[PDB]
RNA sequence: UCCAACGGGGCCUUUCCUUCUGGCUAACCAG
């Protein structure tokens, strides 16, 4: 993901697919991890945008107040996945249902820069421009632990 | 926080007009019944002048700080 | 005020000294050939465009023989800034001229100094001023680059023993990144 | 009153880096500050920048990523040599090869690397390191 | 309402082809290749999918 | 009244203008024979002219969100 | 794909169907953006060229279909209808189907894109062209009604040639019985004589329904017409509410009617050749174009009729084509036709002298020298001037002589800005033919003669102004002032409603 | 940044980003030029004359709605000022502190604000004449 | 309008009393 | 009328003379629209291509005219739309810029010639987004008067623009997802 | 015959009319 985002195949030097919105350039993107046809992508537009691998299209597209830095899936339920966002927040949301978040994690006090699930799906770390790192259950929307 | 390069509408809608990152006019014209006389009148809003009926001489607005006060029985609408 | 209308008397004074004896040739033809490349250096856009007419016109009436001649005589003249453009503009124009005139591997002798001209036109600082979208000029010299269909007319002249001169300075670059 | 538009620019970008800011907006915009952004990015020191227009000298947004030390601009815009350039390098940046200094010349503004490899000069317009 | 369906029909379309089973069926050719039975019982599968478009 | 020029050019019929306009089932029903109209048997019924194509990016709004509802369902499978 | 169809055209050996049901698999959904998808269309066409049986073939079918008529480029739409033809032709198929795939083809014929109802048009010219007899009797009628309403009614002068170059080479291939119902639609509309519509609709079908079948094939709808051109022809006067569309239809039909037979030249047919007359002066300016065709015929096949032309009538004639040549405007053919027409006449006069050349000569000189309508008159002048040297040609050496004066009088102001210089050269063509048709001394003799009449005149009046100024100083003043207004008024500048800026002479009416 | 003063206001007129004519206008340009013409020979100065076709007639910006400013279309139709308009009405200002000067002799503050404004006409008259807008032997009173 | 209008501002109203006053 | 009245060229193309003819047919259909379609007329007509694979039909007319033009353009658009389908149809009136033309005057039209491509609806604003790489994204932001018309032509503007000054732009409707 | 690249030649984006500045009296000298 750059100007534009492309899928590309080993053996071939020239990118094999042009997957794109529109003109706005994509930031970050992050593969499923059960469903693997399924990607999602962050724009510089405050965007966040859902792909299938089976169509070749994208599928979904919401905007958000500010940008999302980092988005990670959860490993044990694919359709669930977390955005690290730069108000501070990581929104915690659902494939099918995009028009809420299920959950929000509220402890830091600048812009969140990555975030990531742990392989059992129970937790998530945040780390952030402040200089911390939280870590938060999936179900508790205030952080556990700052290293 | 906010997003400086895209704020929201609403958060606009509250800025001074001069503040907004694109700046514009905050006010409109009108169009102005004549009540004698039923004829359409364009009127701004801030008016500074009592804008009369060409066809009367009925004053329509009269001026104030801000925004024009529109006579009584006069009726209005957004042009 | 009347330079344009003069400079096909260049044409002229090619063809009554070809007409001379061999030695006077060599003692004429220098000097003719020389003061027209000089026009080049003009800062009149419409003078280098008769200029190139009459450079076209006694190329034709010359050989292949004499363009080395002519190439070497134009590197010497144009060296420094927009004049390195008006030098690849204006051999293009005479290898253009020549098209019909040209016999096959005519334009070996001159196979290198041509691919050095384009090479640095295509991908070197000449070739960059070309794609830099600070640089506004109106010269159509500088905007215009010939250097692609200069290497079409060179492919179709040159011997295949020699065709080694064109692919050299692509290996060159193939093996820098790019 | 205002004397140097891209002098306030980098003030405002250097205060928004000493602060913590993630994004800072500058009013009013211009080409040389538009050039200087770009060298800027290109260098990696500031990410993407957006212009708005307003029909008025503009504004600029740009993204901060932490990765600015300092940048500023020489006032007098003074003249330099192809020789005078390490002269200036020495006396702006904290190291040798640590920052860029940025001149505008006859080929445009660009970085003092630049400017000695095309060997062009012209005036200095400032520092980025 | 004829381009939501007509655009239905194709993700559809473009699903099944998708299917790893549809990418089993490439995977011989030549008229050389060895028929598996379940090749076989497609190739009946394919003869009524003909008839059925013929009318 | 006056002379109408109608332009400085040669008469052409195919330019010529036509009507009321009228539509086929018009000109078909002017037999009133009802053993000719059903010979017609391909004039008569539905229109089956095609819709004239819709702009892509309209297009392609409508594909995404059918997209959408296919992933949809492919990623329900794992409720269970 | 390009591969993969030259495999299969040459080499002997073949793939499975399984692997080719998965292409086309592939190539299905993509194929619905064309414009980068030709060189699968080729693979499609191998397939049915050797005609391979896939499922999946016949639903490429319908998607190529729509292809051939919505798709934008030409070459997609010339390789998907190939494809789709020879899969039509070929593939088994249902009856009901085949229906289905035919009801598409008239329907589409309305589509609203112009391109897409001309490649509908490449699509049914094939089935026209090559078709079986039995297959053609069943379509005949549907494909008749719905391209004369393509023909009858659409925005595109070419789909409606096309529509009219089918029909004339599918009624000749049509059955006894199955033209025989193309009689009765033609014979209805015309009919109609309620509706005027119905009426352009008869007689321009009837155009197409000779040349194709002939005429006398059908004796009752030939009369039909005649009816519907005479009762049309007759009522041209002002009280007259017939619409220029059917008096030009009349003349196109009548045209073509008139090549068709020579019974137009018996005395029965004299009263719709009068009315032929009549509309070389309509006030529309198509219907002066077709009725001067028609008396051009008229004139050049005058010993045709049983009742030759009354030298009055010739004269007649004559005064009205050199009216329709004072028109404000008119067009490149009308102008060649009228004056084709006026030489055939003057031939006839020379040959036999009428005592009613001399006086076309001077209404000849008359348009000429009129300064009505300026500018708009570059082709009545030029067909006039052309005139003239045709006419000295034709007239004998002494007869020139004799009107030599009248002819070079008004051409010697010519003879002393484009259209004026076109105008001058022709002058000075028609000159040179006049001098190659006298002697040296007759030439001279004629242009002496001129040259002092003009000069003559010149000083004549320019000493009747001095004598005007000397006996009414007042009044010639006046006379002057009145000068300086109107030159002022044609001098002015005005805009336009688009603010064109023209001076007031240079402003062009008709 | 008032001159001659502390204040710091920043009151003014936003110019809309779009320049063309509002789509609901739809009257003439030529009459707009005319009340331009009949408003300037009754006497009033174009500031006042864009008042009233502002606020009662429509006209957004006469710029906008003829492509000419009321200055240029004034000037076309022989309506000219003798000296420009704001520094016409510093010279008025001057004159009426200088006439109620005469009679109250002790107003101290007023002959403060005097030296303020006639300082105000001699910046303004030094930039006319600059410009050759201004004679350059023009001299305030 | 007669109350903001003025006397002498245009050209032609200097020119005016320029008239008058000789 | 004749289509050739509506038509200033003197010698108009095929597409002239049809849109004339839809011109004067709704002229004559019209009980009182005629009275303010028959004083327009047009300059001519440029069929060009679209990314999506349609066309566009660019109406080059007078500029005082262009006035009136947009007075009635709503309503002879749509009868336009609908005589010509897969055909967008948009009013740009044609000024001169001839003096080889200059670049400031080359801008001035252009920029014009946006807000009168984009008429109904009203420029918002622009924007230039600078990328990393070096990329520019050039984007006018429109307003919502009419959403759900310009929703379905703003592939159209773009191409048309493209092909009009040769600069690639991005027409974005603000206060909506699309 | 059509289409896409790449090369050439001729036109067009300029209807008509007014309109550079400075000296001296529409002229005449200067830039
Ligand atoms: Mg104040
Ligand atoms: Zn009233």
């Amino acid at each position: 993901g750059g100007a534009k985002i492309h899928l590309w195949d080993v053996n071939r030097l020239k990118p094999v697919s042009d997957l794109s919105w529109g003109a706005d350039n994509i930031t970050s993107l992050k593969f499923n991890q059960n469903e693997t046809d399924i990607l999602a992508s962050t724009g510089s537009d405050n965007s966040i945008v859902l792909y299938d691998l089976r169509t070749n299209s994208p599928t979904q597209k919401i905007v958000q107040t500010m940008r999302t830095n980092a988005i990670c899936w959860n490993p044990m339920e694919a359709f669930n996945f977390v955005t690290a966002n730069e108000d501070h927040n990581a929104y915690y949301y659902d494939m099918r249902n995009l028009s809420r978040s299920l959950n929000v994690f509220k402890d830091h006090v600048s812009a969140v820069m990555d975030v990531d699930f742990s392989p059992t799906g129970d937790e998530i770390v945040t780390g952030s421009y402040d200089k911390s790192i939280r870590i938060y259950k999936t179900n508790h929307g205030h952080s556990r632990e700052i290293y | 926080v906010q997003d400086l390069l895209h704020p929201t509408a609403a958060s606009e809608a509250r800025k001074h007009k001069l503040k907004t990152l694109v700046q514009g006019p905050r006010s409109y014209f009108l169009d102005v019944k004549c009540p004698g006389c039923l004829n359409i009148t364009t009127v701004f809003s801030h008016a500074q002048t009592a804008v009369t009926c060409e066809s009367c001489s009925t004053i329509l607005c009269t001026p104030t700080g801000g925004k024009a006060k529109l006579s009584e029985g006069t009726s209005f609408r957004r042009k | 005020e009347t330079i344009i209308e003069r400079m096909p008397i260049a044409e002229a004074l090619v063809n009554i000294v070809l007409g001379l004896t061999n030695d006077d040739i060599t003692n004429f033809l220098p000097s003719i050939l020389t003061n027209i490349c000089q026009v080049l250096r003009s800062k009149s856009e419409e003078l280098r465009d008769a200029v190139r007419v009459t450079l076209g016109k006694i190329s034709i009436i010359l050989g292949a023989e004499y363009l080395v001649f002519v190439i070497k005589e134009l590197m010497a003249t144009l060296k420094r800034g927009s004049q390195i453009h008006v030098l690849s503009y204006t051999v293009h124009y005479i290898l253009k001229s020549m098209h019909g005139v040209l016999k096959h591997s005519d334009l070996d002798t001159s196979s290198s100094m041509i691919v050095k001209i384009i090479m640095e036109n295509i991908f070197g600082f000449a070739g960059e001023e070309k794609d830099s979208e600070n640089y506004h000029t109106k010269v159509k010299e500088i905007k215009s680059n010939k250097s692609y269909d200069a290497g079409e007319i060179l492919a179709s002249n040159i011997s295949l023993t020699e065709f080694g001169t064109l692919l050299s300075p692509v290996k060159a670059l193939l093996m820098v990144r790019i | 009153t205002r004397s140097s538009v891209l002098a306030d620019a980098l003030n405002a970008i250097n205060n928004a880096e000493k602060t913590g800011k993630r994004q800072v907006l500058i009013r009013p915009s211009s080409k040389v500050i538009i050039k200087f952004l770009q060298v800027m990015q290109k260098h990696g020191y500031i990410g993407e920048f957006e212009y708005i227009d307003d029909h008025r000298s503009g504004k600029i947004v740009v993204q901060l990523n932490g990765r600015l030390n300092k940048c500023g601009v020489i006032s007098p815009r003074f003249n330099v040599k192809i020789g005078d350039i390490e002269k200036w390098t020495a006396n702006l940046l904290p190291a040798r090869q640590f920052g860029y200094v940025i001149l505008t010349t006859s080929a445009g503004i660009m970085d003092h690397e630049e400017a000695r490899r095309k060997h062009v000069s012209g005036k200095i317009l400032g520092f980025v390191y | 309402d004829h381009d939501i369906a007509r655009a239905k029909e194709r993700m559809t379309l473009k699903h099944k082809t998708n299917s790893k089973w549809a990418k089993d069926m490439i995977k011989h050719g030549m008229t050389n290749d060895a028929e598996t039975r379940e090749e076989m019982e497609e190739m009946l599968r394919q003869g009524e999918r003909l008839k059925a478009k013929m009318l | 009244k006056r002379l109408d020029t109608y332009g400085s050019g040669e008469a052409n019929e195919y330019v010529l203008p036509s009507a009321g306009k009228l539509s086929l089932t018009d000109m078909m029903n002017v037999i009133d024979d009802r053993q000719v109209i059903e010979n017609a048997n391909l004039l008569k019924g539905k229109s089956s002219t095609y819709e004239v194509p819709l702009p892509q990016r309209i297009q392609q709004r409508h594909d995404r969100k059918a997209a959408y509802e296919i992933s949809r369902q492919e990623v329900s499978k794992w409720n269970d | 794909l390009k591969f993969l169809s030259a495999f299969i055209r040459h080499t002997d050996s073949t793939l499975k169907d399984t692997a080719l049901s998965y292409v086309l698999g592939r190539v299905l959904p993509d194929l619905n953006e064309p414009s980068r998808q030709g060189l699968a269309f080729n693979f499609l066409k191998a397939l049915v060229s050797k005609h391979i049986m896939l499922p999946e073939l016949y639903d490429i079918a319908d998607t190529t279909r729509e292809i051939m008529v919505t798709n934008h480029s030409k070459e997609i739409r010339d390789v998907s209808r190939s494809v789709y033809y020879q899969f039509l032709m070929e593939y088994d198929q249902s009856k009901g189907r085949l229906e289905k795939q035919f009801k598409f083809m008239v329907d589409n014929l309305q589509y609203p894109t112009e391109s897409g109802r001309q490649s509908v048009m490449e699509l049914i010219n094939l089935i026209i062209t090559k078709a079986n007899p039995a297959l053609l009797s069943k379509l005949s009628s549907s494909f008749f009604l719905a391209l004369v309403n393509v023909s009858f009614n659409d925005d595109a002068p070419r789909c409606r040639e096309m529509a009219s170059v089918l029909i004339s080479t599918m009624l000749p291939k049509l059955e006894n019985k199955d033209l025989e119902i193309v009689e009765k639609y033609i014979a209805a509309w015309l009919k109609q004589v309620d509706n005027a519509s119905f009426l352009n609709l008869g007689l321009r079908t009837y155009k197409v329904y000779l040349k194709s079948i002939g005429f006398e094939h059908t004796i009752e709808l030939d009369e039909l017409a005649i009816k519907r051109i005479r009762y049309i022809l007759s009522d041209t006067s002002v009280g007259s509410e017939h619409q220029w569309d059917l008096v030009y239809s009349a003349l196109n039909t009548f045209s073509s009617y008139m090549e068709a037979t020579e019974s137009v030249y018996k005395h029965g047919f004299k009263d719709i050749w009068d009315g032929i007359i009549t509309c070389l002066l309509y006030p529309h300016s198509w219907v002066r174009q077709s009725a001067a065709n028609l008396v051009h015929q008229l004139i050049a096949n005058k010993d045709k009729l049983e009742i030759s032309l009354t030298n009055l009538e010739i004269q007649t004639i004559a005064t009205r084509i050199l009216h329709q040549l004072g028109a404000p405007s008119i067009p490149e053919n009308l102008a060649n036709v009228s004056i084709k027409t006026l030489v055939n006449i003057s031939i006839l006069w020379k040959e036999q002298r009428t005592p009613f050349i001399d006086y076309m000569v001077t209404r000849i000189g008359g348009i000429i020298r009129s300064d009505e309508h300026r500018m708009d008159s570059f082709m009545s002048k030029k067909a006039c001037i052309q005139l003239l040297a045709l006419l000295v040609q034709v007239l004998d050496e002494d007869e020139v002589i004799a009107e030599g004066e009248k002819i070079l009088l008004p051409l010697y102001g010519y003879l002393e800005d484009e259209e004026q210089e076109e105008l001058r050269t022709l002058s000075n063509e028609c000159l040179k033919i006049l001098e190659d048709k006298l002697q040296v001394s007759d030439f001279t003799k004629i242009y002496t003669a001129v040259k002092q009449t003009v000069l003559e005149r010149r000083k004549e009046r320019r000493s009747k102004r001095a004598i005007l100024a000397v006996n009414a100083p007042q009044i010639s003043a006046d006379k002057k002032l009145r000068k300086h207004a109107r030159s002022r008024e044609k001098r002015k500048h005005e805009k336009d409603e688009n603010g064109y800026y023209q001076r007031r002479n240079k402003r062009k009416r008709a | 940044g008032r001159m001659h003063s502390a204040g710091k206001g920043i009151s003014s007129s936003a110019i809309p980003y779009s320049r063309n004519a509002p789509a609901w206008f739809k009257l003439s340009s030529e009459s707009v030029i005319e009340q331009i013409v009949k408003y300037a020979r009754k006497g009033l100065t174009p500031s006042q004359i864009g008042v009233l076709l502002r606020d009662a007639h429509g006209v957004t910006q006469a710029r906008v709605i003829t492509g000419n400013k009321i200055m240029r279309i004034l000037k076309s139709n022989g309506l000219a000022p003798e000296i420009p308009e704001d520094l016409y009405y510093l010279i008025k200002k001057a004159v009426s502190v200088r006439k109620h000067l005469e009679r109250n002799r002790k107003d101290k503050d007023a002959k403060f604000r005097l030296i303020l404004i006639e300082s105000r006409i001699h910046r303004l008259a030094r930039y006319y004449r600059t410009v050759a807008v201004l004679p350059p032997n023009w001299k305030y009173e | 309008i007669d109350k903001k209008a003025k006397k002498d501002f245009y050209r032609f109203q200097v020119r005016e009393r320029k008239k008058q006053e000789i | 009328s004749a289509p050739q009245a509506k038509i200033l060229s003197q010698a108009p193309t095929e597409l002239e003379l049809q849109v004339a003819q839809a011109f004067v047919e709704l002229e004559n259909s019209s009980p009182e629209l005629k009275a303010e379609l028959r004083p327009l007329q047009f300059k001519s007509i440029r069929e060009i291509d679209v990314a999506g694979g349609k066309k566009a039909l660019a109406i080059f007319v007078p500029v005082p005219s262009l006035a009136g033009f947009h007075k009635v353009q709503t309503k002879l658009t749509r009868e336009l739309e609908k005589k010509f389908q897969d055909r967008h149809v948009i009013f740009l009136a044609e000024r001169r810029i001839l003096p080889r033309p200059r670049s400031r005057t080359l801008t001035a039209v252009h920029d014009k010639i946006l807000e009168d491509l984009v008429f109904p609806t009203e420029i918002v604003g622009k924007r230039v987004r600078y990328l990393v790489g070096g990329n520019k994204i050039q984007k006018v932001l429109l307003d919502s008067k009419d959403v759900q018309q310009i929703d379905y032509k703003l592939e159209s503007f773009q191409a048309v623009y493209n092909k009009l000054t040769g600069k690639q732009i991005v027409f974005e409707i603000p206060s909506e997802t699309h």
